[PDB]
């Protein structure tokens, strides 16, 4: 789980 | 199967300028002398907000979308502070002796003394900014440099999960080669001889090693401040930090 | 002056001629590895290499035209990047291995003998693999190593402008090498960039290695030589 | 003067 993941995924 | 390679130099430049993130403000409040806690809160709050716009910028860098999620993550984790820093140095170019963190947060080196151990980092950023203004760095060259950092910094640390041997990343190197081509085009277009083109290409890329050095020093300084836990860092900022140490 | 009046060919000969020798380690194979002994081998080797490196620097065109103070600073900044670029170069034809000395070739598995060291070995092994992919030439290697000496401390100290004119001469020399090898103009600028971008990774590894070395100094695993200590303390 | 300094002077 990473904030980066959802920011990238949008 | 990547649009990036089909772009002409003009198209590459245009796409990169179009990708530029906005300039953000710091939280207004005229209350002066900053304290150590105040300054760090301001700088980390800012960087946290810049990070969100950096992700959007990254996704608009030709060739970045073609990578897997995990590769995108690895590249951003490696390069985020270098990218914030070169951005900062760029913004600060036309204010010699000062760092333009935001339009309403213009700091001199004396203000770096507010935070223990920060002035060293301030001094390196200011030297880089003078170096850029002394080279007459152009906006078009800058966006090329910033994208090179995104794609280059983490590229040699794609190691296989077991055995940890270097996975070769042909796509990324092809895009990097396209950006190099684009930089040379800009220099030719500005009227430089071939010799001046190659000389200037080298000068600009050598600065990226200084920018790497500053990122590593800043990363250690950041980690030091979170250990003393003066400032509360956003979870995003902590995760980016945690990717290094 | 002198350095600025060299032909590209003359630059290459000068740099080639100045190369230091490859030293042997005191590795005794009848001596089981421990964290303390491996660290002792590696730092004793580094210590001896520094003496040759200091005398190599004197022979890099332009270097002795700098003040003694500037020479000291350049070497203090770049010494570990230079040892590391030499290491990776030496290791290039031994995939999976770091050739610290001809009698000391180490695996990543061997690096695990020292805490925190394996992540540094991995970065060095990856750099060696990159050199292999690019087919780095000896003439390109000596240029890059000289670029590191002159570039690494240049923005953290006029004669500073002298340093950049010599750097430009070395750039000119790399291009000459590439034109002579048959590369097109496009290929020449592209390989030039590829070579200078690895200096960013070399800096990174040097940064990391310096923190690892310092953590070993504080842990008192093995006695550090006086020169190595001074080279290390120049970074903090 | 440091060690590096004198080795450079030699
Ligand atoms: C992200 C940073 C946080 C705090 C610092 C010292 O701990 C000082 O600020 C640096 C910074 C902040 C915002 C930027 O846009 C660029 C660098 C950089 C540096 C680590
Ligand atoms: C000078 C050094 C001593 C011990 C190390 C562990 O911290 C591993 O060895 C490194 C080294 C030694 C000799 C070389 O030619 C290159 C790197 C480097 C350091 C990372």
């Amino acid at each position: 789980h990473k904030i980066l993941h959802r920011l990238l995924q949008d | 199967n990547s649009l990036a390679l089909s772009l002409t130099a003009d198209q590459m430049v245009s796409a990169l300028l179009d990708a530029e993130p906005p300039i953000l403000y710091s939280e207004y409040d005229p209350t002066r002398p900053f304290s150590e806690a105040s300054m760090m809160g301001l700088l980390t709050n800012l960087a946290d907000r810049e990070l969100v716009h950096m992700i959007n910028w990254a996704k608009r860098v030709p060739g970045f979308v073609d990578l897997t999620l995990h590769d995108q993550v690895h590249l951003l984790e490696c390069a985020w502070l270098e990218i914030l820093m070169i951005g900062l140095v760029w913004r600060s170019m036309e204010h010699p002796g000062k760092l333009l963190f935001a339009p309403n947060l213009l700091l001199d080196r004396n203000q770096g003394k507010c935070v223990e151990g920060m002035v060293e980092i301030f001094d390196m950023l200011l030297a880089t900014s003078s170096r850029f203004r002394m080279m007459n760095l152009q906006g078009e060259e800058f966006v090329c440099l910033k994208s090179i950092i995104l794609l280059n910094s983490g590229v040699y640390t794609f190691l296989s999960s077991t055995l940890k041997s270097l996975e070769e990343k042909d796509h990324i190197h092809r895009v990097l080669d396209k950006i190099t081509d684009t930089l040379i085009h800009l220099m030719a277009k500005a009227g430089l001889t071939l010799q001046q083109q190659h000389q200037r290409l080298a000068q600009l890329l050598l600065i990226l090693s200084h920018i790497r050095h500053m990122s590593n020093k800043g990363m250690e300084h950041l980690y030091s401040m979170k250990c003393k836990n003066v400032v509360p860092l956003s979870d995003l900022l902590l995760e980016m930090l945690d990717a290094h140490r």
